[PDB]
């Protein structure tokens, strides 16, 4: 049988993927892996160095790590392997600098202020007047301060991932601007996505705020819009010279920069309190959005599992693992969802048999559809787990084995229907399927929102109501546990990609993180990871040039 | 009245579904392993010492006169104050004789004022100490529910629920507690379940044979039993399903007529 | 009774009503039209038919430049309007003589809900009123259209819009007075939510009855922060009743007597009355001349500047016929009292402060919006309690259409909807009338 | 009047009390003993005198750990309780005869104010009676104790923690059942904020009484967030009269037979007598003989699957003694029925959700604690709609002091200051009674 | 452009205080184990590797760098002398010490008989994330090093009972959370 987790299983374990029985204890421990010495060494350098002999790392507390065979990871569709720790989110410059792209984005659109310059202000609004307005805020935007020597001003080289962009769906004011700063949507996207979005956008002007990495990095997300506001109102009233008065001047601030703003993600309330442009704010719709995959890639379930990545390292990696709980963190969650093609080789068995049945789209979102695809991809894949030994020692939690054959399930699904909360429906089936199949689930509380879910996934309450769409972590259900949001978020982009959609929930998003400048691409960001975790992704946000070099 | 029927199926893994859940089955008993042993297993108590209280016992201490509290006969430990301990076990997914749900639901269908909580890599009780030692020794360990390689005692890094089973077909354990000893073939404990050693290794028998374990597991597998030779059951889980959803979509008898 | 302060009542044409009202009688806690104002506030809810229709056809939920593809639903909800109406009254409905009215607006295509009553004495809060509509009207819509069951998220998203993720009512098309209970400024802020605009267009520009409107929220507020109790109760009832309703007709007689007058002149004639009625007397004389002053009657001398402010407020932007004034009149009104007597200002400086911050956030680059958006929930606008707001009301009144934020831009639904009652349109004459009916309980 | 089925009425001793009660007589929204709990839940304060005295003779204003030198004033509040409270009254009180007490409780050591009513009709929510309470406790001791105009700062201090800086009471002596409307999780969750620890000292852990308690809140609770309005109201009515209630004694029913029982006996009874009354039948039988139930009424088996949910945590928890089963009961309950039967759990999982969660943060190191810190406002346990918290109660209220974090340290000043009136301390008998007077009105 | 100002707020960012005296009476009357200044030794121990990103339990896990964490330490303080005297002071932050005998002496009196631990989680942590992140990781890490050093079962009611009071009652923020509109 050919699978295609095959060869990740054949390069990770040295006995045969199918052979039942091993032995252990005969690895040395942690010295079996070059990570884990590299580690002691450092820990003994910094020790002695700059603790002034206080320990650090011990190995020799705590469990004897390593009494196992300490496995290598593959990359999902790219041909290079990495230990488990170059994943961590700390140790991996990749997944930070995928957080830092999306938290220090913000898209202001320009047409409110444009007619209020020149009906109330009576200034003429020209392209070449644009072109100046951009260079202005291009320059004004990381740390700038127009023709004022005298005022302090942030060093240039500290704000390199700075940028202004601007897009329009008007044709030819978008061939009328300067292509230095412009983001163009028809030479970034094929023809008929092209259409679809200008069709969405309107013949309207945004301008898309890149603030400098630095600025989040000291300060919160919260800070993001701000800044952008400050700035745009800055370079508003220096490229423009306006004699009206100071009123005037206040409404023309209100339409620049408090009218057509888009953010993120929103703010969080209760003990989740935190403020916009955090994690726990973005929508699964808005991260399927902030994917680019729909650009490059006709195949809907490479769509779907690119969005499942990125929801994996930024919800329960970052999210997760550091802004609710913190420590070592749920890397293995998320990997388990990206690194050997195990889910892939789960979506590809979900789409052949939805094909098969009921066609690409070829039926109504029922009950009936829902159940035998959820029934039939969640068999397949436990019993996938059942005849590979070496592919269940590799998913070792129960956790990482729900959540890719639920996800899995509800990929499939939703290529049946193009429905997003039919696909939910078949995860929550396919979670409590498995939990009879195998007499197990996830830890303690991890189906907390899988008992939960099927009565409210189509649900029209107050509180249990959303399209999967409009769903995000501070939806009540999802609020705490691991192991669900990111396959949430590839599920509702795969309500899309049944459809061949050219977005998910808002075309500027994607037109906006389309943006060729970004430091991650997002257009894959399973290699970017991959680069990041063998260091060699290039991260914004270094204080080099304001510290010693001793 | 009503005769119950816990679990729907048909296959050999439906039966000993049943026969678990089932209070008036009779559990096979496999094995003799003194109380002492079990005691000095669990590590919480050395066998000798008297019990650990965590109040005093309920005699002496006074409460509000609670109808619907007082005609709810308390576990002796209970009434002794008993201090409350836990037994852990990890349940291999290669035919182990029990596993979590499974040993999760037998547990609150069988033991009174029971704590039983399951994940994939380990289960977990929690009752008073004295009850936990009595039920422990007499059902968990000397029955069919445990089986020496492929369920062990781990009260910490629980780990091996899921790996290949080592050459002498017995589960992975990184702190190494129970050891298999070949020139008898019996497998004998040197540590407790935290992972503090003990003074002799307490010896819990032979391991029980694969033939066995394949007729009386709980876990279907597409080598011994596949859930696809089992429709009823996917049958009940799907239409538990459909209920949910169409109770939360809108609960009346209208609703529900399309179940 | 407990006051013995006694007030004149006039009406918005200057004319005498009744005398020797007590100061009570236009107390929130004694006045029956201020109750009354108060639950039906909470109780009534605002439903664009429209703008649902709209939004599921386009399938357009989702905040700002959000769309769904492939979640579109074709309803005529503005064609049929009545059989959605008449099936929210039914599901709200919980007695037979009860409340619970639903009314028409605008020929179908706005609804005017009115929760009952008895689903909000067993409420900790106002926020049922918003929450049953948005049910019943879910529920309406999927039975009047046979809508599918994967599509009543759809309809939930169009009608409260990303609420659970997003802890309010963003792009939902329900709306009421009142803001989310989570999102105030601080405890008891609720009622200081309604914009002055709001206020504005709900008594149809008449300045009399948007002073009295926002004066008496204010100060309701204020009574509801904790603020006016024991010995600052007296303080806030006199601001109420000098500076909303017109008591002893100080508004109308000092703008008469400065209908070609600056603000120095109405602090000139606001001085003179003080002086006149006894308020405020010569504390002693320096040496450079300038008499001292200070006051007989603290909280009556507060209230008569903050009269005087009102009319300060109404003659320079009569004269100016512009709403732009109101920061600076607020401010320099203030300072030249101060030092021109020697006496504190309206509310001790905190009239200043917030004059301040109407200035800085109405009149710049970092300025953000006019003074039509200004309510005593934000950050800028609520050190004064109930003693800064009232006049931008005055102000706005007077503006002939130089502003952005015009009334007709920002609250054409909120007077089409809260103009039909009588105690929302005509605040004064019915505040009046309801001090009336209790002059005599005390 | 719409509903057509009645319940019975049965006491806490399973005594009958009347029959043939329509289902609408324990409504929030007809009940008139709920109505008058919800209102006075909104207006009862707890004032910790000695609190205030300890906090001013130390200096210990700030919250946690945290102390001011040079801020420390010695009065005598415990000694003065009596014109504390006197004064407090006199300037609560609205005219002479409003619904003002402010009684002495443990000699004047606590005092409970209840705020009038007239000072919460012209209020947008609750937190009026904490502010004015606030304000009237700091001008009586500042004018009992002649303290100094530059000491009112460290008073305010004592008497609510860091109010302006941190939007709640928390190193304050001054205390509510329920919480601040910022620390709310969704709109219309007020009610829901009550913990466990709360209701369990409110009722001096009687289970009946507690679970009465917790079941009213929960419930009404969900009537105010709209989620029991059209047709999902007589799921609610029923999962009250049933789990909270006991109307056909089904609770002391279950318990009883199940004395020496487990968890599987009482999931056996509740499938039984759900048989025997007609409320379940055979939909189908299997090939492999397993018998198929559909519920004949989807509703009222909700309600015997949540009663007998109850049963089953009093039934483990008693024998036990420990309150830490609740989780373990609740999730295995409704585990064990649903693969017993084929039917839905008590809220379609919804409640087996909430034990997941329970469970994970009783046992973990991400958070929670002890059952009895959490609420229906908790993230872990809001999930279900009223139907997994009254267990709770239940299970706490069986506890036999292995918790640490047991009502007497958690909730000690609340649960003295709430146990003094009637209603609060027994709800199940009071809300009977009301039912029992409003019985012939439908 | 200035880093000290950068590290001036990293440092004010990066700061809990736990009161280790709730969870050592857990430990002694729940748990029935004794708490000694040897066991608080190894505890301390334990809690400098968790804390920058160490395991200790769940076998095959990965960790993070040492390099990025050098900043990260686990400090002890206490009023009790006698205490203080058998305590590593490699861990200790001595009061003593670090002030004069009348500040000593007043620090001493307003602290009390109290054993407090000081959590500086790395940096590198409140940069990637924001300020809320602190409380959580030292919590997590706190509740590891416990049962990981007193050899304790890994999850039960005990552990619940460490948490809340790492989580809340015993934690000591530097700032408060600003919910509703001010949104931090
Ligand atoms: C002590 C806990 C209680 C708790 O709140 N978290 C623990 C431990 C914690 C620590 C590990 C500390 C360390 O490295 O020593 C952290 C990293 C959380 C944190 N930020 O501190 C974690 N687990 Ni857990 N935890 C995991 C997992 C798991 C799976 C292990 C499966 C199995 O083999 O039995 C089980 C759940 C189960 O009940 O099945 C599990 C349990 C447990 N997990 C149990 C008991 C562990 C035991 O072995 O004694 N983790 C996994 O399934 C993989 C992902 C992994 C997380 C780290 C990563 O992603 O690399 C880690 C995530
Ligand atoms: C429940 C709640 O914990 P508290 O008891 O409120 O402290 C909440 N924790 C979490 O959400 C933990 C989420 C991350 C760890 C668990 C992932 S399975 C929080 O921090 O506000
Ligand atoms: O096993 S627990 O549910 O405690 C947490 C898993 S990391």
């Amino acid at each position: 049988e050919k699978r295609l987790f095959l060869k990740a299983l054949k390069e990770k374990f040295e006995e045969d993927p199918k052979e039942k029985y091993t032995k252990f204890y005969t690895f040395g421990g942690w010295e079996q892996s070059a990570r884990k010495r590299e580690f002691v060494e450092a820990n003994e350098k910094i020790v002695s160095e700059k603790r002034q002999g206080i320990p650090l790392y011990n190995p020799d507390i705590g469990v004897p790590l390593g009494q196992r065979k300490l496995m290598p990871y593959k990359l999902s569709n790219t041909d290079d392997y990495c230990e488990g720790d170059d994943l961590h989110f700390l140790n991996n410059a990749a997944i930070q600098q995928l957080w830092d792209d999306i938290r220090r984005t913000v898209i202001v659109g320009m047409d409110t202020a444009h007619s209020v310059l020149e009906k109330r202000l009576g200034v003429e609004v020209t392209p070449e007047t644009i072109n100046e307005y951009m260079h202005t805020i291009n320059h004004s935007l990381p740390g700038g301060a127009v023709v004022q020597e005298h005022m302090v001003e942030v060093h240039p080289s500290l704000a390199w991932d700075c940028y202004a962009r601007i897009f329009t769906g008007d044709d030819e004011l978008a061939d009328e601007l300067d292509s230095r700063f412009l983001i163009d949507i028809n030479k970034l996207f094929p023809e008929e996505q092209a259409e679809t979005l200008k069709a969405a956008i309107g013949k309207k002007t945004y301008q898309v705020s890149r603030v400098p990495s630095l600025v989040g990095r000291v300060c919160d997300g919260g800070t993001i819009s701000r800044w952008s506001a400050m700035q745009i109102g800055m370079s508003f009233i220096t490229a423009y010279k306006l004699c009206a008065g100071e009123a005037a001047t206040a409404d023309f601030s209100y339409a620049s920069k408090h009218a057509d703003v888009i953010q993120m993600g929103n703010a969080l309330p209760g003990r989740r309190a935190r403020g916009p442009n955090e994690p726990g704010g973005i929508r699964f719709g808005i991260l399927s959005d902030v994917v680019q995959t729909t650009r490059v890639s006709e195949d809907p379930v490479e769509q779907s599992l690119e969005v499942v990545a990125t929801g994996a390292a930024l919800y329960d990696q970052i999210w997760l693992g550091a802004y609710m709980s913190g420590g070592i963190g749920f890397t293995q969650y998320a990997t388990a969802s990206y690194t050997d093609d195990i889910l892939d080789d789960f979506s590809y068995y979900a789409l052949d048999y939805v094909e098969k049945k009921y066609g690409r789209m070829g039926t109504k979102a029922t009950m009936d559809v829902v159940e035998d695809v959820a029934g039939e991809v969640t068999l397949y894949a436990l019993e996938q787990y059942d005849d590979y030994p070496a592919l269940l020692e590799d998913h070792f939690g129960g956790s990482q084995r729900a959540a890719v054959a639920a996800a899995a399930s509800g990929i499939g699904v939703c290529m049946a229907t193009g429905n997003s909360n039919a696909g939910v429906n078949g995860w929550y089936l396919s979670q409590i399927l498995h939990k009879e199949y195998h007499s197990r689930l996830g830890f303690y509380g991890y189906d907390l929102q899988d008992q939960c879910g099927a009565s409210n996934s189509l649900a029209i309450r107050n509180d249990e109501a959303a399209p999967l769409e409009l769903r995000g972590p501070n939806y009540p259900n999802y609020a705490m546990n691991v192991g669900h949001q990111g396959e949430y978020a590839g599920i509702a982009q795969a309500a899309h990609s049944a459809r061949g959609d050219a977005f998910a929930l808002n075309p500027l998003v994607k037109v906006a993180f389309a943006d060729p400048m970004l430091v991650f691409d997002f257009s894959k960001p399973r290699k970017e990871i991959a680069r990041g975790a063998l260091r060699e992704f290039e991260a914004a946000g270094e204080r080099d040039v304001i510290l010693p070099a001793k | 009245a009503y005769t119950p029927q816990f679990y729907p199926g048909a296959t050999k893994v439906a039966e000993n579904r049943r026969n678990h859940l089932n209070p008036n089955y009779e559990l096979e008993k496999l094995r003799e392993i003194p109380d002492e042993d079990v005691v000095k297993i669990m590590g919480h108590r050395q066998p000798g010492e008297d019990y650990k209280t965590v109040h005093p016992p309920l005699e002496e201490m006074d409460f509000v006169e609670d109808y619907a509290r007082d005609l709810v006969e308390p576990l002796n430990g209970a009434k002794e104050g008993h201090r409350v301990r836990y037994i852990q076990f990890a349940d291999s997914m290669y035919f182990a004789p029990a596993q979590p749900y499974d040993r999760s639901r037998s547990y609150m269908s069988r033991l009174r004022g029971v704590d039983a909580g399951t994940l994939s890599g380990r289960q977990v009780v929690e009752c008073r100490e004295s009850d936990l030692e009595e039920f422990s020794k007499n059902i968990l360990m000397d029955t069919e529910l445990f089986d020496p390689a492929t369920s062990g005692m781990r009260g910490a890094t629980v780990h091996g629920h899921s790996l290949r089973l080592d050459e002498n077909g017995m589960m992975f354990d990184a702190l190494q507690r129970c050891v298999f000893d070949e020139k008898t073939g019996h497998v004998m404990y040197v540590k407790d379940q935290v992972g503090k050693p003990l003074d002799a290794p307490v010896d819990v028998g032979e391991p029980i044979p694969e033939a066995k374990l394949r007729e009386i597991t709980t876990i279907y597998r597409n080598d011994g039993v596949a859930m696809r030779a089992d429709p009823d059951v996917i049958e009940v889980v799907k239409r538990i399903h459909r209920a949910r959803t169409l109770g939360g979509y809108i609960p009346t008898n209208e609703t529900f007529k399309g179940l | 009774v407990k006051y013995e302060d006694k007030i004149s009542l006039y009406d918005a044409k200057g004319n005498l009503v009744a005398e020797n009202v007590p100061l009570e009688a236009i107390s929130p806690l004694y006045n029956p039209t201020i109750k009354s104002m108060v639950k039906n506030i909470k109780r009534t809810v605002a439903v664009n038919l429209a703008g649902i229709e709209g939004t599921l056809a386009a399938g357009k939920i989702g905040g700002k430049g959000c769309q769904v593809p492939g979640r579109t639903l074709d309803i005529s909800a503005v064609s049929n309007a009545q059989a959605i109406a008449d099936e929210v009254e039914k599901i709200l409905k919980v007695s037979e003589d009860d409340d619970t009215a639903v009314k028409i607006i605008n020929g179908g295509k706005q609804l005017a809900v009115q929760v009952p009553t008895a689903r909000l004495e067993v409420a900790a809060e106002y926020s049922v009123s918003m929450l049953s509509t948005a049910m019943a009207l879910k529920e309406a819509l999927i039975k009047t259209f046979n809508i599918d069951m994967f599509d009543g998220s759809t309809v939930h998203a169009a009608i409260v819009g990303n609420y659970p993720q997003v802890m309010d009512y963003a792009g939902s098309n329900i709306a009421s007075l009142l803001g989310a209970p989570s999102m105030m400024e601080g405890l008891g802020y609720a009622l200081r939510n309604i914009p002055v605009n709001h206020a504005v267009a709900t008594t149809k520009k008449n300045m009399m009855n948007a002073i009295a409107f926002s004066s008496v929220m204010e100060q309701t507020a204020t009574f509801e922060m904790g603020d006016a109790v024991g010995s600052f109760e007296r303080q806030h009832l006199l601001g109420l009743a000098y500076q909303g309703l017109n008591a002893d007709n100080l508004v109308i007689d000092f703008i008469k007597a400065n209908a070609k007058g600056t603000v120095g002149s109405v602090v000139e004639t606001v001085i003179d009355r003080a002086i006149a009625d006894g308020v405020i007397v010569v504390d002693k004389t320096m040496s450079s001349g300038f008499n001292m002053y200070k006051p007989a009657d603290v909280n009556k001398w507060n209230a008569y500047a903050a009269a005087g402010l009102v009319a300060a407020v109404a003659v320079s932007c009569g004269a100016a016929r512009a709403a732009q004034n109101v920061a600076s009149v607020i401010l320099y009104f203030n300072d030249i009292l101060e030092y021109e007597t020697g006496l504190p200002g309206v509310d001790y400086g905190r009239s200043m402060g917030t004059a301040v911050g109407f200035s800085f956030f109405s009149h710049s680059i970092y300025g953000g919006g006019g003074p039509g958006i200004f309510n005593g929930n934000h950050v800028v606008t609520r050190h004064s309690k109930g003693f800064a707001i009232p006049p931008v009301c005055a102000a706005m009144c007077a503006d002939a259409g130089t502003q952005m934020f015009s009334p007709e831009h920002t609250s054409g639904l909120v007077g089409s909807v809260y103009s039909a009652f009588d105690e929302f349109r005509e605040p004064m004459k019915y505040v009046i009338e309801g001090a009336l009916s209790i002059k005599d309980q005390f």
